[PDB]
């Protein structure tokens, strides 16, 4: 959730 | 459009109408900014054979005991590889003691 | 990370050779080693001459990178969404400051 | 976009205010009573 | 930054020791990457040690 | 060699200095080195080009 | 500026007790000498009720001596870990330990 | 922004409570390598700014 | 404790590298003094 | 229609934000 959001944005 | 280049003048005889030159083909206001910039190939190629004249002139200026003549540089005033205007600028000796302007400008986005 | 990196291989099988610098993508290929089709939609072809022999060794076709294009999308979208109160002269100024970006920052690849 | 609607609303409010001012001091309301 | 980097890069790829020769089965590889580790991902004590080593 | 502009004819008709400038700008002409085995032939070609431009 | 007089310190303590803690603009409008950031810094440095302004012992000195070598810089990171949390008593204790052990 | 602030706070808390070090053996090795590199380059360290410098 | 064990190891590595750099500089100075004297002679 | 409509970059049918149609009789 937060990891993918922080990686892709 | 060729139907938007008509101008009239009423001076001595009457309202004489005239048209701008557009009978050859269609109008083209800005053909391209690219054709006015001297792109990188021409820029780098020409400016490569620019400093060599400046070093043959700097060498000629030192051998003949001449100063930095802005008239002789007017032919090599175009752009240089860097700006030639900065070479004979006002802060030439005050801005030469600062290395790393590109990195300082880059991280300015984070400043 | 492999999802962020890019590898290119040049052998007897792969004649095209990709490069992605900080700006515009590029592809090199030799003139004298079974060159590719060499489309050249614009007049962008870097005749990388030999340093010693002074012979045309290859061509490096440039193209604008997708990242710069997306940045330009975002800039145009922000300017269009800057409505409501702005004066038209300010918008012309902003678009000049934007277009000059897609210009001389890189121009050979814009065509 | 929305600035046009805002200006139209302001102009409508100004027109309503002007109509109310002309009607409150109207010849049929004010001057008609001034003559009575 | 853009013209000098790309131009010297392409000329070095062109001015190599017969870099475009692939007759003897040679090969060339070009790798582009970004670490994603040039920010917070740093050893602060190592940073202090290196800074004391150089300044 | 500086002939794409319209002022090349005036520079050619003025004197031989425009030819020297064109040679300095075109100093990396690989064809000039290819035509170097016959310098009289290169001089004849340059004279023919100057005469064609002056026609 | 920021002389931090005692009559200003009592007024700052009364403003922190009366108005609140997370309202720095409301406390700076009743002193006429410092800004809101300076008042918040004073309240977090000297006017904090949890600040241990005295009782320097050998356990805290051994804790600070076994921490300045692991991290030479970033004294503010070791402020709440050592227990002083004043961000200036740690540097003063480090200076005292460096001057007393030098002779 | 607030989401990234929470994420950075969590990362700092994990770095502080936990011990995600920098491979202390490999870190000492990298320090020694930098030392050898500086010794090979012969780069002198920074003379911290005095008050009586010209520029 | 890993941060303190890394800091003490870095301090010991600096203390064992500074002496090595001083010994290498002394050997280079001895070689320079043995070369320049023979060159001047 | 006074223009050539061939020197244009790729094509321009109607720049009026209404190009519902799509046809030129190429096939």
């Amino acid at each position: 959730e937060f990891h993918k959001k922080f990686m892709e944005k | 459009p060729q139907s938007d280049l008509r101008w009239s003048k009423q001076t001595d005889v009457g309202i004489t109408h005239f048209r701008s030159g557009m009978s050859h083909e269609e109008d083209q206001l800005i053909p391209n900014l690219y054709r006015y910039i001297q792109p990188w190939e021409s820029e780098f190629i020409d400016s490569q054979r620019v400093w060599a004249e400046y070093a043959l002139k700097r060498q000629e200026a030192i051998a003949q005991n001449r100063r930095l003549t802005l008239e002789d540089l007017e032919d090599s005033w175009d752009r240089g590889i860097p700006r030639i205007n900065t070479l004979f600028q006002k802060d030439r000796h005050t801005l030469a003691y600062d290395k790393g302007w590109r990195v300082r400008t880059d991280f300015k986005q984070y400043q | 990370q492999w999802e962020n990196s890019f590898v290119s291989v040049y052998s007897k099988d792969n004649p095209n050779l990709l490069f992605n610098m900080c700006g515009f993508e590029c592809r090199i290929l030799p003139k004298c080693r079974t060159s590719y089709e060499e489309f050249t939609h614009k007049d962008g072809v870097w005749n990388l001459q030999n340093e010693v022999t002074k012979e045309r060794t290859a061509q490096c076709f440039l193209r604008v990178d997708d990242e710069s294009m997306q940045r330009f999308h975002n800039r145009v979208r922000q300017i269009l969404m800057a409505s409501g109160s702005t004066t038209f002269t300010k918008i012309v100024n902003k678009w000049n400051t934007a277009l000059i970006g897609l210009m001389t920052y890189f121009r050979e690849a814009v065509v | 976009e929305a600035r046009k609607r805002e200006l139209k609303k302001n102009k409508k409010q100004r027109m309503m205010v002007r109509a109310a001012v002309l009607k409150m001091k109207d010849p049929k309301q004010i001057i008609r009573d001034m003559e009575k | 930054p853009p013209p000098l980097l790309v131009y010297k890069w392409c000329q070095g790829i062109n001015n190599l020791q017969d870099v475009w020769e692939t007759s003897e089965g040679e090969c060339n590889v070009m790798l582009e990457s970004r670490f994603e580790k040039m920010y917070e991902k740093i050893d602060l004590t190592l940073l202090n040690r290196l800074l004391r080593l150089i300044v | 060699t500086k002939f794409i502009t319209y002022r090349s004819k005036k520079l050619i008709q003025e004197s031989d200095q425009h030819l020297k400038d064109v040679e300095k700008i075109l100093q990396n002409d690989k064809r000039y080195l290819v035509l170097d085995c016959v310098p009289e032939e290169r001089r004849k070609l340059i004279v023919a080009y100057v005469d064609d431009l002056d026609r | 500026g920021g002389v931090w007089r005692n009559t200003e310190d009592e007024i700052l303590k009364a403003a922190v007790m009366k108005y609140g803690k997370n309202q720095w603009s409301r406390i700076a409008s009743l002193l006429h000498r410092k800004s809101a950031k300076q008042c918040k810094a004073r309240w977090y440095e000297w006017l904090d009720p949890s600040i241990k302004k005295t009782e320097w012992s050998r356990e805290e000195e051994e804790k600070l001596l076994h921490l300045a070598k692991l991290m030479p810089t970033q004294w503010r990171t070791i402020a709440p870990i050592i227990g002083r949390t004043a961000a200036q008593c740690l540097e003063h204790y480090e200076f005292l330990l460096d001057k007393a052990a030098q002779r | 922004t607030r989401l990234y602030l929470k994420a950075e706070q969590e990362r700092q808390h994990n770095y502080l409570k936990d011990g995600p070090y920098i491979t202390a053996e490999e870190a000492v090795a990298v320090y020694t390598t930098t030392v050898h590199w500086l010794e090979s380059r012969r780069f002198s360290p920074i003379p911290f700014p005095p008050l009586s410098y010209k520029h | 404790e890993n941060f303190a064990k890394l800091a003490e190891a870095l301090y010991i590595a600096d203390r064992k590298a500074r002496e090595a750099v001083e010994m290498r500089a002394q050997v280079e100075r001895k070689m320079a003094q043995k070369e320049k004297e023979k060159h001047e002679e | 229609d006074h223009f050539n409509k061939t020197i244009l970059p790729k094509v321009m049918q109607v720049k009026n934000f209404g190009r519902s149609g799509r046809t030129k009789y190429t096939h």
